[PDB]
């Protein structure tokens, strides 16, 4: 639904910011 | 995963980490 | 090095849309 | 890799897409 | 047109590219 | 109301990707 | 042409906000 | 709640493009 | 403050502007 | 266009303005 | 002028993330 | 000031964190 797509958004943000050089793999 | 878990309550810098590789 | 780390995060919400439900993996 | 080969240039959606999982 | 369509339900890319020019 | 302008606001961002050199017109 | 590429980006983000409910068009 | 947090972070980037070379202090 | 403001109703930029230093 | 005239200064919110419908 | 404009918009929302409820300053 | 130390290197969250209130 529209809320849950548009927060993934801002989580794979956050995720690349805390993450720095390690990286990760977003899986919903 | 994260979904559920991070779009249900703010998740905080912490939590996020576990997703981290 | 602060050029590659914007364009990292820029590149992130550009998988995140056009990945979808299959996600996407960020390696830096 | 994607910051090799998309932070030099413009990168598709195409092309974006083979870094989906 | 593209607020009451793709704010109700997550378009796809497809969709989206429909308000292009 | 927030919610509908903070979605408009990722709408224009995935048209942007979207559209590439084309180009939009976005009226809400 | 990553720059250009990315301040568009921003640029539409801009415009969102200042135009309000007359939108905006973006040419690139 | 998430859709405060999410709001907040759409607001930071309003005020940076509003107040400019002014600054801002962002108090939640 | 901004928060109640701002996230319960469309604030404009004029509005946010008060939040500037 | 815009982006000739705002990727190469900034901008203001003025200067923006002249690309609203 | 444009690059330090676009880097201030990414810092505005790293702050975000890492202050919380503590909130921050922005002084360009 | 933020500026001249975070976009000329990159800032970890740790020296980010000195410009929370
Ligand atoms: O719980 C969340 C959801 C999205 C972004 C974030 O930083 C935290
Ligand atoms: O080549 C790129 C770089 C960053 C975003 C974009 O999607 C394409
Ligand atoms: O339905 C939507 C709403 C906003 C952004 C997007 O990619 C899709
Ligand atoms: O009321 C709001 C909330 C968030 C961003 C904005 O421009 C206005
Ligand atoms: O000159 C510009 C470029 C991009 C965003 C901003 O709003 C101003
Ligand atoms: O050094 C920086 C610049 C911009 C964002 C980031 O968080 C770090
Ligand atoms: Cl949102
Ligand atoms: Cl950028
Ligand atoms: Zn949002
Ligand atoms: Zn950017």
């Amino acid at each position: 639904f529209v809320n849950q797509h548009l927060c993934g958004s801002h989580l794979v943000e956050a995720l690349y910011l805390v993450c720095g050089e390690r990286g990760f793999f977003y899986t919903p | 995963g994260i979904v559920e878990q991070c779009c249900t309550s703010i998740c905080s810098l912490y939590q996020l980490e576990n997703y981290c590789n």
